[PDB]
């Protein structure tokens, strides 16, 4: 599977897709910089409606402890 | 691990397999429990950065905890060489040179130099550096995945 | 494998038996997961040709993957034929022969010639060329057994 | 169970299939040649026709990765 | 087995009692299948003639194919002793008898003296003899055996 | 879960509840000094009414063997 086929379901909880995103990245081999950019991009944009919300409230600069206790409700 | 042998000088010696599954099972069975710090703790007696890295690298699933301590690590790392400058002038031909965090995360050095830090006189202990990131980010998590 | 003795040299002993299962199980459950590089890097300490052959020849089942690995590994052996050229003139009567793909390996060399070349000095680590050959080819597998 | 008799079913996948060609071929002892000749030749013959159409496309020179993701959908 | 002990000479050990169980188990759980060679491989290394027969009676079931191994080690054992000759006259005082078939096989030899024939020097390897014969009659049996 | 909505119920054994207590204490990590607030604290005022009430009658001063004896019957 490829990581751009890597979503969030509309009842999954960001968590189960947080773990499945960083297990799909972790066989991905491509460099730190691009890895970057894959973290604050596909992550968000794959997310599910509710949660998108949620993350878009966080603002830029935001770390995963912080995005996972944002969306923990959803 | 680096251990002492029974002509009295310390030498490196292999992590047994048993003590591989050992931690692969601690990490099945209790997940993020805090019981998981000591027995880490005991599992970690002695061990090098390579060695740690190989019991990190190791694990399967949990793998937004897993970024979380990686990224720990490397601003703990990111932290000590803040802290601690290089120093100054050219590296002596008689000395061995002073360690950065991705020494001591284990990167950017080999086994040979590992044990030239820890056997020397005085010895540096990087292991136990590690091992404060380690615990640290240990609680990071444990705190965040309390539910 | 080839390991350290009491006495202070290196000596080859056999691998054990709940090592060889470690090895099987790993593979029973959890197949091509990334996790069996750094287990089988652990488990591939101070071994040679010979016994990553049998580690290799012991496996059951994935023989598409199986032989797509042997395939890479000869390519990588064809490859370091290629780079490395047999070298001028007649072998000397006070030294032993370089080394070819194939006894990296393992294929044209005996027991006693790994031995000699890795005991020797300098050493020869035909153990970590193959590593990487392993290595590579489980990349190759890894990226196509995801799905 | 003969080699020939080795054959990729109307709904099986070709990777199904292909684990089992070198099962048998696992347990097949003539020389590497002969089987180098099986391997190119069988292989594509017992292939069903969605696939074989497939791999008649690769053309020769094709490695078992490209084979492999080559007949995915079919 | 003979083993090398620590004072550097070559003296024989017992097998282990969870090798023999592994040797069970394997039989037990992969039956005919090919990996049972290299695995029977790697746990014969150093092994007389002697443990070779004691692995072989100590199998249950499979009798057909018990018999038919048998029966292939007799007729490999019967080619030995076609294929070369008793020597010349009366055996030397100064020295040990040649080995038939049958002492390869480990019937007609006892263990010291499957130690004189391995540990002497030239040694004549009559265990890896004997494994062809196990490996060949195995091959047999595989080939048959597949369905 | 918080060290806050920790609390007993209206049916559930003290003990039941002193167990989660020290387990969820067991995962504060704060001074001792305020651990040892919390200690006299905020597990008697979470405590149910009926054992509550036992728990005012042992006056201050009291240790763990004489509350978890105490409230026994409750």
């Amino acid at each position: 599977t490829s990581i751009l086929d890597i979503r969030q379901g509309p009842k999954e909880p960001f968590r189960d897709y947080v773990d499945r995103f960083y297990k799909t990245l972790r066989a991905e081999q491509a460099s730190q910089e691009v890895k970057n950019w894959m973290t604050e991009t596909l992550l968000v944009q794959n997310a599910n409606p509710d949660c998108k919300t949620i993350l878009k409230a966080l603002g830029p600069g935001a770390t995963l402890e912080e995005m996972m206790t944002a969306c923990q409700g959803v | 691990p680096i251990v002492q042998n029974l002509q009295g000088q310390m030498v490196h010696q292999a992590i047994s397999p048993r003590t591989l599954n050992a931690w692969v099972k601690v990490v099945e069975e209790k997940a993020f429990s805090p019981e998981v710090i000591p027995m880490f703790s005991a599992l970690s007696e002695g061990a090098t950065p390579q060695d740690l890295n190989t019991m990190l690298n190791t694990v399967g699933g949990h793998q937004a905890a897993m970024q979380m301590l990686k990224e720990t690590i490397n601003e703990e790392a990111a932290e000590w060489d803040r802290l601690h400058p290089v120093h100054a002038g050219p590296i002596a031909p008689g000395q061995m040179r002073e360690p950065r965090g991705s020494d001591i995360a284990g990167t950017t050095s080999t086994l040979q130099e590992q044990i030239g830090w820890m056997t020397h006189n005085p010895p540096i202990p990087v292991g136990e550096i590690y091992k404060r990131w380690i615990i640290l980010g240990l609680n990071k998590i444990v705190r965040m995945y309390s539910p």
